[PDB]
């Protein structure tokens, strides 16, 4: 995080003070794929 | 002399003086702090 | 199902100068440190990389909501509440008085800025990098930069007026 | 002071989109320069609290004998029996004055307990020392001698003070109780604090409702442009949306900066009134109250101060 | 756009196709100039209000003695000496601060012969033995005379009065 | 004080064009904010008197 | 007009004061179609 202050301020010397560099965010791990159920079917057995 | 420039597409307008810096043998052109054309090597003669 | 976005917030770095030391203190602002993955929880956010103490001294680097920080002593970054000064009350009665018997003459400096650097930006060279094809469509936008030339002259006529 | 806000260009502009942050780098550093101005007004409001409340660093305290010549100062002083260090007027001052798009609200440096500890230290120095604790070390001056000098600043001799000591202190304690009856009933008396919090609230919801607009695109949803359209024909709709969201973000930083210029002129007027009406006797006419000014008692307020100016009429 | 150099846009693309990349460089550079001059005019307003505060400090602290508190320095203002500086004025404010104090006893009036004697200049102080007159910012005890006091009413209406005599200077001058 | 002024969103941008007025709705409530800033000016010019 | 103040303020309760709602303009009713006169004609009867 000392080098993160140099990466944002574009300087190789950091003075005494409070500096904001970036933001933390939790990355998504899984992916929920949903669909409706097996109700409301079609009578395909009448021709097949 | 204030002339026009045409160096393989790198156009510009200004004068040409002798450079005193060190340069690379593969270098086509350099850039300043504004990231624009400021130093051009000749494609035939090699004067930066 | 209740859709809530997952935990996010700003990251700030509390550090002294590079000529003094190199230790940092990561502040997850707005983020509790039970949801992040030698630690202290504040109101602005849980602080990672500072030793919390009970005494309060004169600090230099503020954090937020009363919590402040400084670099003290085998040295590390500590964090404490902001001190409001030394408590020294004055007594009171109905028949006593306190008269000064001596004084001191001090000189206290006060610095007020008056003027600034007068600049002037032209429309032909800043927008067009010695280009002739740029200037023909510059006339199609009317009078934007003529008003910016009057504003920059109106600033610069106030700077010698302020002197 | 005002409300400290901070917004990022990662979450407000891009609604969890990886292609939106890649086209944000082509525009340069538009969101970097407004980030430097938003921390410039964040440390300015923290400096405005130190310029008004933190005039002296020595914390004073009241004596337990609450007898100042028949003067009832229990209403403007904070109650130590309460867990919150607030006054009887200040319990009504904090009562009348009352998300996920990257907008955050920073807490200030001085809290409400630290402001009222600075307020009660300036209030205890007013009744026990008067005008001497704002000019160096505090001295022990009685309350009968403090009204002799403050009458002498407006050309009033001390003979009306001691011959009418029962009539002056009954007029002050009835007027202090008339403040508490008017502040508990009339909620529109604190409208100078109310437009500070309402203009900051109406600036925040217009940042949210401008995201629903399209700015000339076919949709305001960043997922609907990228998933449905062809990617060289979709990216001209991103540049319409990233320009309209930046210009509303460039609108919000410019209206807050002139509001920062308006809140700097009032806090410099407040720090002048903290040094002239509280720390001494002002010889101006209609500055610390309409008429001949005697003394003042400052009170804490949400994003402001409340002055109890007494006047000689 | 595709590039930042304006010569690379015109000499590579069609003049119906390079013009739409040209106005992105025109309105992109004009918007960066517009946020510069609005930040300039906001900074021109706060540098005017500090210079008007400096002109008020040049008129009250330098050209005379201002009776304000915490305006020409912390404490009682005596004089000021301005100094030159780049883009501002640095003021050297001379102030009056008391350092050492001492506790005494006091009373608002003196009952001499049934009438109350109020102090004209200064306050009534005592060192435990006698009663004296000194000011509020410095210690300089003086004897209580009729020239330093003025009579106002009796002793029954004021609160805190003590019994002491007032030295009348005309009384030893009749036999001297 | 100064001269109190007001601007219309529909009339200044669109010179009596019905196809210009419905295309301002895609920009949202942005031109109301320039209208609400100038009406807030016209209150405090009466306060300065 | 009381309900006109509710739509522009986005609130179901309107307080005491003066509020601006919209703008009045007289709509056009007719359309004057004009053409130049029947002079400067050409001799079409020389072939017809």
């Amino acid at each position: 995080p000392l080098s993160e202050t140099k990466c944002t301020l574009k300087s190789f010397t950091v003075e005494k003070g409070i500096y904001q560099t970036s933001n933390f965010r939790v990355q998504p791990t899984e992916s929920i794929v949903r669909f409706p159920n097996i109700t409301n079917l079609c009578p395909f057995d009448e021709v097949f | 002399k204030c002339v026009n420039f045409n160096f393989n597409g790198l156009k510009g307008t200004g004068v040409l003086t002798e450079s005193n810096k060190k340069f690379l043998p593969f270098q086509q052109f350099g850039r300043d702090i504004a990231d624009t054309t400021d130093a051009v090597r000749d494609p035939q003669t090699l004067e930066i | 199902l209740d859709i809530t976005p997952c935990s996010f917030g700003g990251v700030s770095v509390i550090t002294p100068g590079t000529n003094t030391s190199n230790q940092v203190a990561v502040l997850y602002q707005g983020v509790n440190c039970t949801e992040v993955p030698n630690v202290f929880q504040t109101r602005a956010g849980c602080l990672i990389g500072a030793e919390y103490v009970n005494n309060s001294y004169e600090c230099d680097i503020p954090i937020g909501a009363g919590i402040c920080a400084s670099y003290q002593t085998s040295q590390s970054i500590i964090a404490y509440t902001m001190s409001l000064g030394a408590e020294n009350s004055v007594a009171y009665s109905n028949n006593s008085i306190a008269i000064p018997t001596n004084f001191t003459i001090s000189v206290t400096t006060e610095i007020l800025p008056v003027s600034m650097t007068k600049t002037s930006v032209d429309c032909t060279m800043y927008i067009c990098g010695d280009s002739t094809e740029c200037s023909n469509l510059l006339l199609q936008y009317g009078s934007f930069c003529t008003q910016l030339k009057r504003a920059l002259t109106g600033i610069a006529v106030e700077q010698d007026k302020n002197t | 002071s005002m409300t400290k806000t901070s917004v990022d260009c990662t979450m407000y502009i891009c609604g969890d989109s990886t292609e939106c942050s890649n086209l944000l780098l082509q525009y340069g550093s538009f969101c970097t320069q407004l980030k430097r101005a938003l921390t410039g007004i964040a440390v300015e409001q923290d400096k405005n609290t130190q310029e008004v409340f933190a005039q002296v660093k020595q914390i004073y305290k009241t004596p337990p004998i609450k007898y100042f010549g028949g003067f009832n100062f229990s209403q403007i002083l904070p109650d130590p029996s309460k867990p919150s260090k607030r006054s009887f007027i200040e319990d009504l001052l904090f009562n009348k004055v009352t998300k996920f798009k990257g907008l955050t609200v920073l807490p200030p440096l001085l809290t409400d307990e630290m402001i009222a500890q600075y307020t009660s230290a300036l209030l205890a120095g007013t009744i026990t020392s008067g005008w001497t604790f704002g000019a160096g070390a505090a001295l022990q001056i009685p309350f009968a001698m403090q009204m002799a000098y403050r009458f002498n600043g407006i050309g009033v001799t001390q003979n009306v003070l001691y011959e009418n000591q029962k009539l002056i202190a009954n007029q002050f304690n009835s007027a202090i109780g008339k403040i508490q009856d008017s502040l508990s009933s009339t909620a529109s008396a604190l409208g100078k604090l109310q437009d500070v919090v309402n203009h900051n609230a109406q600036a925040l919801n217009t940042l949210v409702k401008q995201l629903s607009s399209k700015f000339g695109a076919i949709s305001s949803v960043l997922n609907d442009i990228f998933s449905r359209l062809d990617p060289p024909e979709a990216e001209v709709q991103i540049d319409r949306l990233i320009t309209g969201r930046l210009q509303s973000l460039q609108t919000y930083v410019t209206q807050q900066l002139i509001r920062a210029a308006e809140i700097r002129a009032s806090a410099n007027l407040a720090a002048t009134k903290m040094s002239e009406c509280v720390l001494g006797q002002s010889k101006r006419v209609d500055f610390c109250g309409k008429g001949y000014h005697l003394m003042s008692f400052p009170q804490s307020a949400p994003h402001g101060v409340v002055f109890l100016h007494v006047t000689y009429v | 756009a595709i590039s930042s150099v304006l010569n690379d846009i015109f000499s590579r693309l069609d003049p119906p196709e390079a013009e739409v990349q040209i106005d992105r460089l025109i309105t992109g550079r004009l918007q960066s100039l517009q946020t510069y001059v609005t930040q300039q005019l906001i900074r021109a307003a706060e540098i005017r209000a500090s210079a008007n505060l400096a002109a008020t400090k040049m008129s009250e602290c330098v050209l005379g003695q201002s009776k304000r508190v915490d305006f020409c320095g912390k404490g009682y203002h005596l004089m000021s000496f301005p100094q030159s500086a780049p883009h501002g004025v640095v003021f050297l404010h001379v102030t009056y601060v008391p350092a050492q104090e001492k506790n005494f006893t006091t009373a608002p009036a003196i009952c001499h012969d049934g009438k109350a004697h109020f102090p004209r200049e200064g306050v009534f102080v005592s060192n435990g033995t006698h009663w004296f007159v000194t000011q509020r910012n410095f210690y300089e005890p003086q004897i209580i005379t009729t020239d330093n006091t003025f009579v106002s009413g009796n002793c029954d209406v004021v609160i805190g009065i003590v019994n002491n005599t007032v030295y009348d200077p005309l009384q030893p001058e009749l036999d001297s």
